[PDB]
């Protein structure tokens, strides 16, 4: 017999639901997590090659043709969205505190590499690199450093360090002012520091910006090298590992299992439970991805063109890295958003011995969604194969407070998990009516 | 504190079959009757001496995930030996490792290490799984064969042992030095380390 009550049901196995999901078992509720699909991970799953041909192309090729290209299926997990771990992001902090870090290992990614005029420069992860980088000359580097001093110097409780600054006051356009940086420079900032992907943020309070420049810096200054983390075997053990998380705390699971119905309260439209193949299961409130309460989500407006890359060598003038990001920004291309890559390989059990990953990724911005593309494919040399994906981004219309049906974002553009914590953070908020206190598990 | 080798065992096997009451028998040297636990046990080390060699073993536990069968394909990364636990009192658990090796087959590198493990043999009026038809079946799926009982301590310790000895005498001295404490150092972050 399966117990029909919970205090919390939740609907896809997403990263953002398995977070709630472990975060809400650790606190001691009763958690019933479903997934439709037959393997963990939602839309941010990492996938097989064959999983892959049978998404992405229109006749999959035999197993022994694919064995002879590519090797076996066992050595491939291949991200179907790209994201990197800021190294002194929230996620880091999450993993740690509830040891998640037992179930999921990471490693550094060698560097970020900034587009300028058809050619790719690495950005500097230290003192030495940034003397040496032709990213800036000598004087525009003296007020860069003023700048960064200023971002090491502020204390918010003290305003003799602020120098005639306020984040909230002051628009980063005006924090740039003040330190006399030039339009170049501010893109770099804006875009490779603060990894903004458009020019908004000029014209707002600086405060975000701020925020972000401090977590780049903070996060190159843990490890060296570049700013971020990946996990060994995909982006997909991140969610199994907070799932296995859950239900060591009491959460239980099932895959495979459509929901056949939602049920709600009468003439209300609040949440109750659902139906499945193995019965009714009830709970006071439901989180869920997107997926599955499309009539209470909209279009953010943005779809994304996701186009994973196979090479058979290392990506040119990146000095032969195992993994990196390169980010195209928006003036070196006339566009209104930048492109991204993110590089993995065999040194993170991704693909078979000699193969590299290329996942390059943007907002649509015109009427030829794979030709926007063209300038980062050309970036990579000699492609093996591609596979080409979009996906419309969604977001809950309602925070959830008036049904109980508590939404996740789709995973956005963005070429790290800040936002997708952020979402976890605002997700916990609304459900239990107080910010998250993580507690470092015992 | 120093060790030989560190070797990866999973278990896994029906709900129910006495998977965890295994592992805390071996670990903690415990036996709780009618066990049920708030708090799932996670994974437990415990280091073994092996033929003059000092073995680690972390040794893994379901969590429960194995009720629905939504074992999380990440539990089987890094694995070296799975000992696959049904009770000889359910003849549906033992029809049930038919299916754990097809999952040990999809998950896990070809080279692990399997044992078969019928628990519950303090059961014997309501024993239904008879010694040689489980013995064949193990023999026609390459893996050794027990029969224990967490309750009474039957054969517990001597399974994990039958694993460890599976492990160390099966691999290739390549795959063995990587086990070894001067190869943990595996290029990974720690991030609990300042
Ligand atoms: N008689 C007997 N009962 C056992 C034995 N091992 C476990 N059990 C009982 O079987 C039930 C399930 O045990 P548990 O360890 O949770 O099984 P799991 O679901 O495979 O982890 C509990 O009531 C245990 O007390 C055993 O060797 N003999
Ligand atoms: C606390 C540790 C310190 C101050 C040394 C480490 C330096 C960091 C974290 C700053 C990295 C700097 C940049 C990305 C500046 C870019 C510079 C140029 C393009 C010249
Ligand atoms: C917590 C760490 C932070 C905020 C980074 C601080 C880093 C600084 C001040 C170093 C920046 C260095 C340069 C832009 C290179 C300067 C080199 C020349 C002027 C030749
Ligand atoms: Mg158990």
């Amino acid at each position: 017999t399966i117990d029909t009550d919970y205090d919390v049901i939740v609907l896809g196995t997403g990263i953002t639901e398995c977070i709630l999901s472990g975060l809400l078992s650790v606190d001691g509720k009763k958690v019933l997590h479903i997934d439709k699909q037959d393997h963990y991970g939602g839309e941010a799953a990492s996938v097989t090659l064959s999983q892959l041909y049978e998404k992405f192309k229109q006749n999959p090729i035999s197993k022994e043709e694919r064995e002879s290209k590519f090797g076996k299926d066992r050595d491939w997990n291949v991200d179907l969205i790209p994201k990197f771990l800021m190294a002194n992001g929230e996620l880091t902090n999450i993993l740690i505190h509830t040891d998640v870090t037992r179930y999921v290992d990471f490693k550094q990614v060698s560097g970020s590499y900034v587009f300028k005029q058809g050619k790719i420069y690495k950005v500097p992860a230290n003192e030495i690199e940034a003397i040496s980088s032709p990213l800036m000359g000598i004087f525009e580097k003296r007020r860069m450093k003023k700048f960064l001093e200023w971002i090491s110097s502020y204390k918010e409780d003290d305003l003799s360090t602020h120098q005639g600054l306020d984040l909230d006051k002051n628009t980063m356009d005006e924090v740039y002012y003040k330190f006399g940086l030039g339009n170049s420079t501010k893109e770099f900032i804006g875009h490779a520091m603060a990894l903004w992907t458009n020019d908004d943020y000029l014209q707002q309070p600086a405060r975000p910006s701020f925020e972000r420049i401090l977590l780049y810096c903070q996060s190159v200054a843990r490890y060296g090298k570049s700013p971020y983390l990946y996990p060994m075997y995909g982006l997909g053990e991140l969610p199994q590992g907070f799932a296995r998380l859950s239900a060591i705390y009491g959460g239980t699971y099932m895959l495979d299992t459509p929901i056949d119905e939602v049920l709600y309260k009468k003439d209300t439209g609040k949440f109750e439970g659902v139906k499945t193949k193995l019965g009714t299961f009830k709970a006071p409130l439901v989180i869920a991805d997107p997926t599955y309460f499309p009539e209470k989500c909209k279009s953010t407006g943005q779809r994304v063109i996701r186009a994973i890359c196979i090479l058979n060598h290392p990506v040119p003038n990146t000095s032969n890295a195992d993994s990196l990001q390169i980010i195209i920004p928006q003036s070196q291309l006339g566009r209104k958003s930048d492109i991204y890559v993110a590089i993995v390989s065999d040194a993170h059990n991704v693909c078979s011995k000699g193969h590299y990953l290329a996942i390059i990724s943007t907002i649509i911005e015109t009427d030829k969604p794979h030709i926007e593309l063209e300038p980062a494919f050309k970036l990579l040399g000699p492609i093996e194969e591609k596979f080409m994906g979009i996906a419309e981004l969604f977001e809950p219309r309602e925070d959830g407070s008036k049904d109980n049906i508590y939404l996740s974002r789709s995973y956005d553009a963005s070429s790290h998990f800040e936002s997708m914590t952020d979402d976890v953070k605002d997700i916990y908020f609304r459900v239990t009516g107080h910010p998250l206190v993580l507690k470092q598990r015992q | 504190s120093e060790y030989d080798y560190l070797f990866k065992l999973l278990l896994i096997g029906n709900s129910g079959v006495g998977k965890s009451c295994l592992l805390l028998r071996f670990s903690d040297d415990t036996y709780t009757n009618d066990y049920i636990s708030t708090i799932g046990v996670d994974f437990k080390i415990k280091t073994v001496e092996l033929d003059g060699k000092t073995v680690k073993l972390q040794i893994w536990d379901t969590a429960g995930q194995e009720r629905f069968r939504t074992i999380t394909s990440s539990y089987y990364r890094g694995s070296h030996g799975i000992i696959i636990v049904y009770d000889v009192t359910d003849q549906e658990s033992f029809n049930g490792v038919k299916m754990w090796l097809q999952e040990i087959d999809r998950y896990a590198t070809s080279t692990v290490l399997k044992l078969l493990v019928g628990n519950k043999c303090d059961l014997k009026d309501k024993r239904v799984v008879e010694y040689d038809v489980a013995k064949e079946f193990a023999d026609a799926n390459k893996m050794p064969f027990l029969e224990t009982s967490a309750l009474d301590s039957t054969n517990v310790e001597d399974a994990f042992l039958t694993m460890a000895r599976q492990i160390k005498e099966s691999m290739s001295q390549q795959n063995l030095n990587e086990t070894t404490q001067k190869k943990e150092d595996k290029g990974n972050v720690n991030l609990k380390g300042q």
